[PDB]
């Protein structure tokens, strides 16, 4: 499987109780991290097992402040460096300290791109036993090395089975395998002193043999197996009969491997390839049911309604009474809306008035998020998100901190509201320290995810125990006890029938109100000229047409109002007929 | 770089050994590159085939069959493409090359430089004399080996004590290199060297000089301005740093084999791509001068196959049996072409004649995007009428040099193509037409759209001979001539026009209709306004706002037959302007005030 | 010449003039030899002066 990575840096984490399942959430089970891998203040015996899947991160590698001994890393081949930390390496191991004792690396043959740091470690013995420079890639020499000799513990020898003392640890299995500096020709990577221990071009980290299917790890693209330059393409033009027509070989390139079609939140490109976004002067479409793909405009395209991280806002700390307007009138964002503190409060320093509850109505409209939604602050008048009832879809292409589609911290909420909500497309949830939200532990979140990986992590929110001494249920009338808060209308799913939406017992054919008319899960009214009788069908139906009985001016094929001015005019039974004037 | 096309005879020939061996030197002297077939077929042995050893590439089949010559001068062939195979097997075949009764025929092959085909097989069939097609390690040769590739002479000897025992020849000179089954393992191509380091590049075909693109000896996919690449570079680049597409420079359009900053006008732009045609789930469209493709929207226009393209692939011209695929058609994608076979029957075959009356099925087409073909028409028809609203043809294919071919009709006088406007690419070629009459009136610059362009006219009906005792064009015509006789055939007049018909006067103010000169086509104004007396003008341009006179009443800026009464109510005065109806008229309006409601 | 004529059967191979040839073993293959104003595998079309 293949995992994304957090992009926190060196911040604390935002909930340090759920950091530990967070992490083995995201990744435990997979072989490839995109984005960085990032293993930051680990509590003493954390239980770490979970990453010894990991065999390449496309990103760098930040190891910082961890109390750990050792983190269980042994598999790694090759760090593509496509980020690097602080802009210049791309393996870092920062203050951990007791501490690291060993950096165990032993599959680890590439760096393609940026420096190692390893700083301030007391505990981390073998940091000054390793050739670097056999790990650094030939074309990308940048080679910045900084190593720490500050070592309060004392180092035990390099075991005698390591022929050149390239220790990683004390085992006889700790020793580097050299692949760059053994060999005698041009050769980029090798496995042994001979010519034929040469192995092929495309190979990266080393090779079991000389062919393209022998890589450790393939340098650009791995075709299910076999390390390749390009993914193939989906169109190839016929040099002959000079006209373009489909390859059956042809693959979709996504991230550094050739799929046949891409995961079910990438935005699906005519060109053969898989994206976050759609190019210039192109249209999202849901051409197939579960799927969305890139169409090319055949007019001048209409306008898109940006949020946070995107275009003129991409810059912008959160949505503020100084760009709040720009939402009027849409349906979907292309882009995140996060709702923070001097979002609800003023700045003298920007001339800006706090956001009051009648502007956050410019969201009534919403149906769809592209990236994340995240609220840390919110009006306490307000006891719920009701302002986001018709938002449907949270797409999370962009994640809070890397991790996080859907946040919700230390807010006045009693209950969440959102019942239009159907599916959160990616990330976790995180749900924290709201003392009064009760509902939480009531909506049916498994519904909501939409592969593995993704779950939702909560801590210090209203007791069931409470809830429960108060009387806050689920509506009885709807499936299960599934609910996003108290009464009838935020209930999940009627069993019976749904009416103003809400969950209802009866469907008012026979009651002394205004008659309804039945439908599959719903009720509607008899049109007002028809007569109310108890029988089921003569009142009954979405028009007159349908209607046996009637108050007054009865046009014998349907019930009317009034007789229509053919002329008619009402006869002696109440009934239309012809006028003898027009 | 000194193209040429192959004959596509295959083991036929013409009757006279002289002339094949003529026609041998027209077809390949002084040429390197051959689009087609390389055929040599009867040859004598005493012709000097020197002019061969400018052969570098064939893209097709070599073909050498039933010669007495000695030695295959042809030893800078590299590569075969094989994109046609002889019997739809072979890329390289080469058989019975020797007298019955003598002691001539091939001895040598020559083909030192020979180092890869691409595709199909190899077929060298009793050729008695022939040495050294044995111990040539073919497999080296063949990208695709099938353990085809038929080999099969004595006396011959050793090459040489100092050679591998792999040889084309007699001496050391001759030796076999081998390329692609003596290399290090981790090869893709073929090397030039046994060592890992002496390795070359994955797109590069039959050799190198060195490991990069720009080192190789012959190429397959791209070239891309003497770089030789899988495609030519794209205007998106994919960065699966941020899994977004994003724009690149220096993007060139995939044309033929070859990369380019600019599409030929003649071809479709599609996706950086030169195309002779769009694709079915596409529409051609133009903008700003430009060719291109773009998706459909509701119902497109479709073209019909041509002769050589589509379901007619296989089509050698049309006949009594395909015919019927052009009743409804407006646009032929491929050539239309008319051969004897197809217009007086093949008895080979199960195809009859084509009954003249059945040719009117193209009198729908407007365009044709191939060339236009014409070596056979019906007995006695003497002109092509059927065509007569043709209004473009050619430039995406050629035959040879040439767009539209006339050859050798005498039944034809007049040629009467009315609406043939232009020719976007190719020559013209008229000749042996000797009752054609009106040919030597035409303006020819006048249809071409480039300088570039030219006409070849000769041994057709003496132009003195009709001007003085025939037929001559027109008096309203121009000085760019007639496709034949009549008011109607002429390319641009004098005057004015209506319709095809040219005219001395348009009838503003004397006629049972009145029209408005409008430049030189000259149009009707609306008929409910009054035709004008003594010479006075009856439109000022049209529609029934330009009338000078009305015969009715009017309403607005116009003339009015009637008013839009009954609605809402409107009354009409009978001589002047139409007038609105006082409210809460039910019945009918005498005018705009209260007593007028009826 | 490894040239036989082809059979009354089969002599409507070749159009325009041209003579009807068989290769004299094999499947079996047939030329035509044309005049000098014809080309053409069996002599189809005009040979061109240019
Ligand atoms: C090109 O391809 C079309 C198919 O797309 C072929 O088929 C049709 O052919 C006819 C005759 O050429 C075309 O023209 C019309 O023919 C009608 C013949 O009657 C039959 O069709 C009508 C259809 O409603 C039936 O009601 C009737 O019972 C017959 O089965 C004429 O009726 C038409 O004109 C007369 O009727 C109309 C009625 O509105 C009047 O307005 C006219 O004044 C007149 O009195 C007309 O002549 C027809 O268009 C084609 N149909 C289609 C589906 O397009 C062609 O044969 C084929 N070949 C070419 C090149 O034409
Ligand atoms: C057919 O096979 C022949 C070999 O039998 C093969 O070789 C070509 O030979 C000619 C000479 O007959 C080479 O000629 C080049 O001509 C230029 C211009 O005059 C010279 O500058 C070149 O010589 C110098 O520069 C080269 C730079 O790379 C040096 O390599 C060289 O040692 C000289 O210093 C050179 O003489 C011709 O280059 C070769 N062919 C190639 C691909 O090198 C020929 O390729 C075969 N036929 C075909 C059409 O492929
Ligand atoms: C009555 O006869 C008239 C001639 O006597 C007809 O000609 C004129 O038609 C135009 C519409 O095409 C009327 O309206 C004007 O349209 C022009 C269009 O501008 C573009 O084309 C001109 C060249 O024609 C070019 O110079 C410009 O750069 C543009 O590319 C507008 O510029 C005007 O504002 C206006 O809308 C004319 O008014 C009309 N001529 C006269 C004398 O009225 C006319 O169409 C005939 N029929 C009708 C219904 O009036
Ligand atoms: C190119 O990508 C392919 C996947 O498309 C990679 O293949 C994967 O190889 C790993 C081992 O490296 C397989 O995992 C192992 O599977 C066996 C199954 O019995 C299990 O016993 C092991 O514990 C381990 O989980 C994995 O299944 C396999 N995936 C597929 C779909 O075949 C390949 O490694 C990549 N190549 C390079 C050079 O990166
Ligand atoms: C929850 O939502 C589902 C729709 O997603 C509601 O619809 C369906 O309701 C029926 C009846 O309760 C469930 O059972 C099946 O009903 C048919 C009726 O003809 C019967 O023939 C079958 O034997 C079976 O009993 C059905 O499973 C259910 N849909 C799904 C997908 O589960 C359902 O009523 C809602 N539940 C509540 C309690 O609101
Ligand atoms: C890739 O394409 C380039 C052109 O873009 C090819 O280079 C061209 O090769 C032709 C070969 O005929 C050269 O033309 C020849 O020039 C010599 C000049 O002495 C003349 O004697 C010949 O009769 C012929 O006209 C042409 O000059 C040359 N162009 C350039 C810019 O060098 C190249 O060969 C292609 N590569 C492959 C492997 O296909
Ligand atoms: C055949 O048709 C071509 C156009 O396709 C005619 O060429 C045109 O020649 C006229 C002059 O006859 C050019 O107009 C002007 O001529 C004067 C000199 O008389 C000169 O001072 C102006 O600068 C201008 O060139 C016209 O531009 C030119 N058109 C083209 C496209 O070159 C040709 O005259 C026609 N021949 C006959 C006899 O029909
Ligand atoms: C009276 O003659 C005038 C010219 O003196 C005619 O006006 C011209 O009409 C043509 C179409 O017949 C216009 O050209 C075409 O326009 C379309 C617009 O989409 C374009 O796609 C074509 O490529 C082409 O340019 C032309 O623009 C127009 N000229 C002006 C100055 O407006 C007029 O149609 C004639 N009226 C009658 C009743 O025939
Ligand atoms: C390891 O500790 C030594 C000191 O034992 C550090 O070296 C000192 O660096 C400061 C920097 O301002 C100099 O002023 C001192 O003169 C240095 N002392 C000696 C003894 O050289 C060194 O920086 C430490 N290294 C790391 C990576 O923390
Ligand atoms: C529909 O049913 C209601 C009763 O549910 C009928 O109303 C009753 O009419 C009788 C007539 O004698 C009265 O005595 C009752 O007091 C009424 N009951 C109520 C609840 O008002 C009504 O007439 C029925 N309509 C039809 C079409 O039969
Ligand atoms: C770690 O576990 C050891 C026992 O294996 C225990 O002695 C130690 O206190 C633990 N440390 C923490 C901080 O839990
Ligand atoms: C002209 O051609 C028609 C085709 O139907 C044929 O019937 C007629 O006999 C021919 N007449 C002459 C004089 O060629
Ligand atoms: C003119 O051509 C006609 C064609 O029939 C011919 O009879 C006549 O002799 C020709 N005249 C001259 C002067 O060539």
């Amino acid at each position: 499987q293949v995992c994304t990575g957090t992009d926190m840096k060196l911040r604390l984490p935002a909930s340090p109780e759920t950091h530990l399942d967070m992490l083995r959430h995201l990744y435990q089970g997979c072989q490839v991290v995109q984005g960085n891998l990032e293993l930051t203040y680990l509590p003493t015996n954390a239980s770490l097992s979970f990453l010894q899947d990991i065999q390449e991160v496309q990103g760098y590698v930040l190891i910082a402040h961890n109390q750990v001994r050792q983190v269980p890393l042994q598999r790694l081949r090759i760090v593509r460096g496509t980020q690097l930390f602080e802009d210049n390496y791309a393996l870092a191991v920062l203050d951990n300290g007791g501490g690291l004792r060993e950096l165990q690396l032993r599959s680890l043959t590439e760096i393609l791109k940026g420096g190692v740091l390893i700083q301030r470690n007391p505990q981390l013995c073998y940091q000054d036993t390793i050739l670097w420079k056999d790990i650094f890639h030939k074309n990308n020499q940048l080679a910045l090395t900084l190593i720490d000799t500050n070592r309060s513990r004392a180092c035990h020898p390099c075991s005698p089975m390591c022929k050149g003392s390239r220790c990683w640890g004390e085992s006889s299995e700790d020793c580097q395998s050299l692949t760059r500096t053994v060999c005698a020709g041009g050769c980029a990577r090798c496995k042994g002193p001979l010519p034929t221990d040469c192995c092929h071009e495309q190979c990266a980290a080393g090779c079991t043999g000389p062919k393209h299917s022998d890589c450790l790890a393939c340098l650009h693209f791995n075709h299910s197996g076999i390390c390749e330059l390009h993914c193939p393409a989906l169109v190839t033009y016929n040099t002959d009969t000079f006209e373009s027509m489909p390859n059956p070989e042809g693959r979709y390139t996504f991230g550094a491997s050739c799929v046949t079609a891409c995961p079910y939140n990438y935005l699906s490109t005519d060109v053969g390839s898989c994206t976050l976004v759609c190019p210039l002067h192109n249209q999202e479409v849901t051409a197939e049911d579960g799927t969305q793909r890139c169409e090319k405009c055949s007019k001048p395209c209409a306008r898109v309604c940006y949020g946070l991280g995107m275009e003129h806002l991409r810059e912008v700390r959160a949505v503020t009474s100084a760009n709040i307007q720009e939402f009027a009138g849409c349906k979907k964002i292309f882009g995140s809306l996060a709702f923070l503190p001097e979002s609800f409060d003023g700045d003298p320093a920007s001339n800006t008035a706090p956001l009051q509850p009648e502007q956050l109505q410019v969201f009534e409209t919403l149906e769809e998020i592209t990236g994340y939604l995240y609220i840390s602050a919110w009006p306490d008048s307000l006891p719920d998100l009701s302002v986001f009832q018709n938002l449907q879809v949270i797409r999370g292409r962009i994640l809070h901190n890397g991790a996080y589609s859907l946040t919700l911290q230390g807010l006045g909420i009693s209950w969440l509201g959102l019942r239009s909500l159907r599916e959160l497309g990616s990330g976790l949830a995180l749900i924290h320290h709201n003392t009064h939200l009760c509902f939480v532990h009531t909506v049916p979140w498994d519904q909501l995810f939409r592969n593995p990986h993704q779950a939702l992590l909560h801590t210090a929110n209203r007791p069931e125990d409470e809830c429960v001494g108060e009387g806050l249920a689920c509506h009885q009338l709807c499936a299960r006890g599934h609910c996003w808060g108290p009464g009838p209308t935020q209930c999940v799913n009627c069993s019976q029938f749904l009416r103003g939406q809400e969950c209802v017992e009866e469907c008012r054919v026979l009651q002394g109100l205004p008659r309804e008319y039945v439908n599959a899960r719903h009720c509607l009214p008899c049109h007002p000229e028809c007569q109310p009788q108890n029988g089921s069908v003569t009142c009954f139906g979405p028009e007159a047409d349908q209607c046996v009985a009637c108050a007054h001016y009865k046009d014998p094929p349907f019930c009317v109002a009034r007789c229509p001015s053919i002329w008619k005019f009402p006869d002696e039974e109440g009934a239309c007929q012809p006028c003898p004037i027009n | 770089q000194s193209v040429c096309a192959g004959t596509e005879n295959k083991l036929s020939s013409l009757s006279d050994l002289e002339q094949q061996y003529r026609a041998l030197r027209k077809y390949y002297e002084n040429c390197e590159v051959v689009m087609g077939n390389l055929e040599i077929t009867s040859i004598e042995h005493n012709r000097d085939l020197s002019f061969l050893r400018s052969v570098r590439e064939v893209t097709g089949y070599v073909l050498v069959a039933l010669n007495q010559f000695r030695y295959l001068p042809l030893e800078n062939l590299r590569i075969i493409r094989g994109t046609k195979l002889y019997e739809d097997r072979y890329a390289l075949a080469i058989f019975l090359n020797y007298r019955k009764d003598g002691n001539f025929g091939l001895q040598e092959l020559g083909l030192k430089n020979l180092t890869e085909i691409l595709n199909g097989g190899v077929y060298v069939d009793q050729n008695k004399f022939l040495c050294y097609a044995d111990t040539i390690h073919w497999q080296d040769i063949v990208r695709n080996p099938w353990p085809l590739t038929l080999v099969s002479s004595s006396g011959c000897g050793r090459c040489h004590k100092s050679c591998t025992g792999r040889c084309w020849g007699p001496t050391e000179n001759h030796c076999q290199t081998l390329t692609r089954t003596v290399c290090a393992e981790q090869c893709d191509g073929r090397c030039y060297g046994p060592y890992v380091s002496d390795c070359c590049h994955r797109e590069c075909a039959g050799g190198c000089s060195g490991p990069k693109d720009t080192d190789c000896f012959a190429c397959m996919n791209f070239n891309d301005s003497g770089a030789c690449v899988t495609q030519c570079p794209q205007t998106f680049v994919y960065n699966p740093t941020t899994f977004q597409l994003e724009h690149n420079f220096n993007a060139k359009y995939t044309y033929g084999a070859f990369c380019v900053k600019k599409c030929p006008h003649n071809f479709v732009v599609d996706s950086s791509s030169c195309v002779r045609a769009c694709p079915s789930s596409k529409m051609e469209v133009e903008e700003n001068g430009i060719k291109m493709c773009k998706p459909c929207t509701d119902i497109c226009p479709k073209a019909c196959d041509g002769i050589g393209t589509g379901s007619l692939m296989s089509a050698q011209t049309v006949d009594s049996s395909n015919i019927d695929k052009f009743i409804n058609c407006t646009k032929i994608n491929g050539n239309l072409i008319f051969l004897v076979t197809g217009i007086h029957g093949d008895p080979y075959n199960a195809i009859e004649a084509i009954d003249p009356e059945k040719l009117n099925v193209f009198r729908t087409v407007r365009e044709i995007t191939g060339f236009l073909n014409i070596q056979s028409w019906p007995p006695n028809m003497t002109d092509f009428s059927v065509f007569s609203n043709l209004v473009t043809i050619g430039g995406r294919v050629l035959y040879s040099g040439l767009s539209l071919l006339i050859l050798k009709q005498q039944g034809i006088t007049s040629l009467q193509f009315q609406s043939l406007k232009e020719i976007s690419a190719g020559n013209i070629y008229i000749t042996d037409n000797s009752n054609l009459c009106y040919y030597h009136t035409i303006n020819w610059t006048t249809l071409f759209s480039t300088i570039n362009q030219r006409i070849v006219i000769r041994d057709n009906r003496k132009a003195e001979n009709c001007t003085a005792e025939g037929m001559v064009c027109n008096h309203l015509c121009s000085s760019d001539g007639c496709w034949g006789p009549g008011p109607d055939q002429c390319l641009s007049c004098r005057r004015f026009s209506r319709g095809r018909i040219c005219i001395e006067s348009c009838n503003l103010y004397d006629g049972e209709f009145r029209e408005f000169e409008n430049g030189s086509i000259c149009v009707e104004c609306d008929p409910q306004c009054e035709k004008m007396e003594d010479g006075l003008l009856t439109c000022h341009g049209p529609g029934p706002d330009n009338c000078t006179k009305c015969s009715h009443f009017k309403d607005g800026p116009n003339c009015v037959e009637k008013c839009p009464d009954g609605l809402i109510f409107k009354y009409a005065d009978p001589d002047r302007e139409c007038h609105p109806c006082h409210p809460n008229c039910t019945q009918g309006c005498n005018g705009p005030t209260s007593h007028d409601c009826i | 010449s490894h040239l036989v004529k082809c059979a009354e059967k089969e002599k409507t191979f070749c159009v325009n003039g041209g003579e009807c040839f068989m290769v004299k073993d094999l499947p079996s293959r047939y030329l035509c030899k044309c005049p000098n104003e014809f080309t053409g595998d069996r002599c189809q079309n005009y040979v061109m002066a240019s």
